[PDB]
């Protein structure tokens, strides 16, 4: 993956991107579109990795910038809290149930053992899963590469981290490794991995670093959990990936700089992978003919309500992921009488939007 | 008439005349079908059921 220095200048495209947030992409047409006439070799997915505090916003935005790519951060929940209009939904919570409240990462830092922090970290597997086939739409589409904060497959070791701690029961569990054996398996595993190895103490000292306020008065954040999300991912998660991903292992107790590790990359031979059709390495990015490519632009860009919807597993057994009768009737209409969710985000006449007479345009793989 | 011939039974003579909504009731229905489908439609994907009036026209 050459760099901005060894190109001569900017990156340029090798054809035409595709408008993927604007046409919908489907059978009919991927005659005339066709995937592979955009790939080069900086159309690769690289997810760069670590513990809780370790610079990997900067240092990823840094690695966006000189390798051009598209940069990703970590999703949160002010996704889905806050709307398309800009109003934030945790002020809705007088009027919800307990049961159904917001329940956000402060809200886990502050209280550790409650229920629903067990469906937050389910929702941020999603939430995960709601960036990674954008960025794979990224990919297939317009030919130019993405950078990810954190990954989808980076997100059972927080799972195992809470069970360890006993945040979690085994119902929990079990459902969560039902929902990641439904789904992982319909998504590419990324090119390349950059993990910013760190001690568990020094990430504490980061802690310091950042001084906000519900990471330092909280308690999960102890020696115990630190060492449990080390162990987890050295151990079980990063060895699962680099059969793989090319993967590549950082000492970042000190500032470091993006540089060197943008210079690392172009001494990885990414050919070398080729020369085996059943290799390990780079599986899943591997396509014979141009019609595979469409394939999976296909599968990646018009079916992905049809991944989104591979969440919709029955799980009852567990009292902590499923909402009382009463208190959804509740939920429902407090949540969808709230001003900016009344209707669907384009048609909403409370927050100023305008032309709703002669409008029927609808966005392509949105949420209702 | 003292028998009752088919020939007789069947031929239209015209005394029969057609109602107010003989005409007019399936197009007015079929119309109504359309627009409450489009209405339906509407309210499916979550916009306001008189938004987009071009496809109820
Ligand atoms: C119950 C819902 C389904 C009902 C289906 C039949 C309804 C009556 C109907 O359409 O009759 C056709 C007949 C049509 O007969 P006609 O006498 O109008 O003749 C015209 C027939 N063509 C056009 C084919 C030449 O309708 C009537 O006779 C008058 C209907 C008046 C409106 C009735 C509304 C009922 C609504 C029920 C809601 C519950
Ligand atoms: C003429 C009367 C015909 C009666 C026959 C049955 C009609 C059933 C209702 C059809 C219209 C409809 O669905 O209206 C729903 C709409 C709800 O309003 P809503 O947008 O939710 O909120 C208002 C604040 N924004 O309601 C409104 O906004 C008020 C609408 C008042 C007028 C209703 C009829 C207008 C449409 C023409 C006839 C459509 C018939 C469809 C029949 C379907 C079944 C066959
Ligand atoms: N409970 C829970 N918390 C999570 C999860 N993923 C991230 N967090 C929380 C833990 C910390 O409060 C905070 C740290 O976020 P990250 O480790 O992604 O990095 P951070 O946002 O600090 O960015 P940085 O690395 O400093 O650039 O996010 C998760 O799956 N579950
Ligand atoms: C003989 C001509 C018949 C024309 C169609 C019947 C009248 C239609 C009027 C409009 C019906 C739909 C209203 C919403």
């Amino acid at each position: 993956i050459s760099g901005k220095t060894m190109r001569g200048g900017p990156r340029v495209p090798k054809a035409a991107p595709y408008p993927y947030k604007t046409k919908k992409y489907s059978v009919f047409n991927a005659i005339f579109d066709k995937t592979s006439k955009r790939f080069d070799e900086n159309s690769k997915v690289i997810c760069v990795e670590g513990p809780i505090a370790a610079g990997k916003s900067k240092f990823a935005k840094e690695l966006a910038e000189e390798l051009d790519m598209e940069y990703y951060p970590a999703v949160d929940l002010d996704l889905i809290y806050i709307n398309s209009y800009g109003y934030d939904m945790r002020k809705l919570d007088p009027q919800l149930p307990p049961s159904c409240r917001s329940y956000d990462v402060r809200n886990f830092c502050l209280d550790p053992s409650h229920d629903l922090a067990a469906q937050f970290q389910i929702r941020m597997y999603m939430l995960r899963y709601s960036q990674y086939i954008d960025a794979l739409q990224h990919v297939l589409s317009t030919g130019q590469g993405v950078v990810l904060e954190r990954s989808p497959y980076s997100d059972f070791v927080f799972m195992e981290a809470m069970f360890r701690q006993g945040y979690l029961s085994r119902g929990a569990r079990s459902v969560y490794n039902e929902l990641r054996q439904n789904t992982i398996g319909e998504l590419l595993k990324p090119h390349l991995v950059i993990y910013l190895d760190l001690p568990v103490d020094a990430v504490k000292k980061q802690i310091k670093a950042r001084n906000v306020d519900y990471e330092v008065q909280s308690k999960v954040f102890s020696d115990a959990y630190l060492s449990d999300l080390e162990q987890l991912y050295k151990q079980q998660y990063l060895k699962d990936i680099s059969t793989h991903a090319e993967l590549l292992i950082y000492d970042w107790t000190a500032g470091g700089e993006t540089e060197v590790v943008v210079e690392d990359i172009e001494r990885i031979d990414f050919n070398q992978f080729e020369a085996d059709i059943h290799n390990k390495k780079m599986l899943d990015w591997r396509f014979p003919l141009e019609a595979e490519w469409c394939e999976a632009r296909i599968k990646y860009c018009h079916e992905k309500p049809d991944l989104m919807n591979y969440f919709n597993v029955p799980r009852f057994d567990v009292p902590e992921l499923v909402r009382s009768a009463d208190d959804g009737k509740v939920w429902r209409d407090v949540w969808f009488n709230a001003p900016g969710m009344k209707y669907r985000p384009g048609y909403n006449a409370d927050m100023g939007d305008e032309g709703l007479l002669t409008k029927t345009k609808i966005g392509i793989n949105q949420g209702i | 008439s003292a028998v009752n011939d088919p020939l007789e039974l069947l031929t239209n003579k015209g005394t029969h005349e057609p109602s107010f909504l003989s005409p007019i009731w399936n197009p007015i229905a079929c119309g109504v079908a359309g627009v409450g489908a489009a209405i339906f439609i509407n309210w499916g994907f979550r916009k306001p059921v008189f938004s987009g009036i071009q496809k109820h026209i």
